[PDB]
Formats: structure tokens, sequence, C-alpha cells
């Protein structure tokens, strides 16, 4: 019934609320905390492996927001192990990756970190110009189509409820979930007359892929730095 | 990736 696809929609996008780690107004209302020009220097002037160290820090606390996404998440508790395992390892990236649009400000070009907003300079020490900012354009990208909460929920649930993710055991318990999911999701794109939105979507899957390469590198080669 | 595998299983359980 049509109702039941609503207690879908209004649950997936709790769930998503829930485990923001700040609220979307409260992202917006900071916007005006900019870092002046002597703390980006501040930030700039730090090792490159003590910048690694903290990004990667922020990289792995997303990432476990977007496991709690997952555990209150419909049918996703449901799964055994094996799978829960499968979905995070092959989505969980992605997913932070499009979260993170709703901290970065267009007008401004500028990203929340660590308690204020500033640009791409605050992040030199890391090196990795390219990465960087194709991290930047990607996030403009995603601004641009003014995704609200309800479909940045939605569409972050189809990211990590993916059936065809190699590993899986239970592929028929999946698939009911995403089915469900993309049937919540396309009666909400109906409705809202934005059915077109998802062609528009730039593609995430290399860059995801990349943090989550920077995020092992540092665990991989902590004992060759400093203690933290 | 294995990194963010076990990242995963300890928030997980
Ligand atoms: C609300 C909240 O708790 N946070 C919002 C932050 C945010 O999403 N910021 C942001 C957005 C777009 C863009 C393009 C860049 C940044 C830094 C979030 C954050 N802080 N730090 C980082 C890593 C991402 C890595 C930076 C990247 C250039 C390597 C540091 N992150 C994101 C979550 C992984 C914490």
């Amino acid at each position: 019934s049509l109702t039941e696809i609503e207690h879908l929609v209004q649950s997936v996008c709790k769930s998503y609320r829930e485990t923001c780690q700040l609220r979307l107004e409260d992202l917006l209302r900071q916007r005006s905390n900019i870092f002046s020009r002597e703390e980006v220097t501040g930030y700039q002037r730090k090792s490159m492996w003590e910048m690694w160290e903290r990004c990667a820090h922020h990289l792995t606390e997303a990432i476990q927001y977007v496991v709690e996404f997952a555990k209150r998440l419909s049918g996703f508790m449901e799964l055994c192990q094996n799978d829960q395992i499968v979905l995070l390892k092959a989505g969980a990236m992605e997913v932070v990756l499009v979260r993170m649009c709703r901290a970065y400000n267009a007008d401004n070009r500028t990203v929340f970190f660590e308690g204020k907003y500033g640009g791409m300079e605050l992040f030199r020490a890391l090196g990795c110009s390219e990465l960087i900012s194709s991290i930047f354009d990607f996030s403009h990208s995603l601004s641009a189509l003014h995704f609200s909460e309800d479909e940045i929920a939605l569409y972050t649930a189809l990211v990590l409820i993916n059936a065809h993710r190699p590993g899986l055991q239970e592929k028929r318990k999946v698939e009911q979930l995403q089915y469900n999911l993309e049937l919540a999701f396309h009666h909400h794109l109906c409705k809202t007359h934005r059915q077109s939105i998802l062609a528009k979507l730039p593609p995430a899957g290399k860059l995801a892929s990349l943090c989550s390469q920077h995020v092992e590198r540092l665990q991989i080669f902590q004992h060759l730095h400093p203690i933290v | 990736n294995m990194g963010l595998e076990a990242i995963i299983r300890k928030a997980l359980m």
C-alpha cells in the first residue's frame, strides 16, 4: 500500500537525521564562522603526516556514523554478519562522500572543518592537489543539484543496500530490501517532480576508493610515525 | 579494503 511506502520513507529519514553528526540547520548556521588567514596558515604549516592523521581520523569518524545509519535501517540487522560487512565495505565510503555535500558551501567554495569553514587551501599540507581538488568538485556538483535531506537519506540507503556486491551470501534477502527502497524512493521522486536527478549524479566510485586507500595507508604505517 | 573492514567490524560489534 501507499501508506506502507510512506512508513519506509519517514523511517529512512529518521535514521539518517539520527546518525548525522550535526543537524543540517547547524551546518548552515555556522557557514558564517570562517577561518581567518592566520588560522589557514596554521593548518598549512603542519606536517604532511599531521594533516593526514587529522583527516583520516575524521574520515574514520564519518564511516562509523555510516555504520550506525545501516544499523537503524529496516532489514539490515536481520542480514547475516557476512552480508552486513560486505555491504558496508563496498558502500560506506561512498556514503561518506555524499553526506559531505551537506557541509560544503557553494557560495564561497568553503567546507566545514573542525569547528569553522575554510577553503581548499586549508588542505595544502596533504599534498594530493589532484585528489583534494576532485573531492571539492564532486561536492560542488552535488550541491548544485540541491538534494534535500530526504533525497540524501534514500539515495545513501541505496548506495549501501546494493544486491550485486561480490561476496553476498543471502542475495535474495538483499534484493527484497533494495527493491522496497527503490519503490519508496521512486514514489518520493514522483510526488516531488524530481525523477531526473539521479541521472545528473557525478561518479563517486574512484574517489571513495582513493579515500579508503589513504585511510588504510595511515593505519598500516602508524609505527613509522609519532604516537597518537 | 582491509583497513576499512577493521573499522567496520569494530563498529558493528
Ligand atoms: C558535520 C560534521 O561533523 N563534519 C562535516 C565535515 C565535512 O564534511 N567537511 C567537508 C565537506 C566537504 C569537503 C570537500 C571537505 C570537507 C573537509 C566532516 C569532516 N571533517 N573532516 C572530514 C575529512 C574529509 C577530509 C578532507 C579531504 C580534503 C581529504 C577530512 N570530514 C568528512 C566526514 C569525512 C565533519
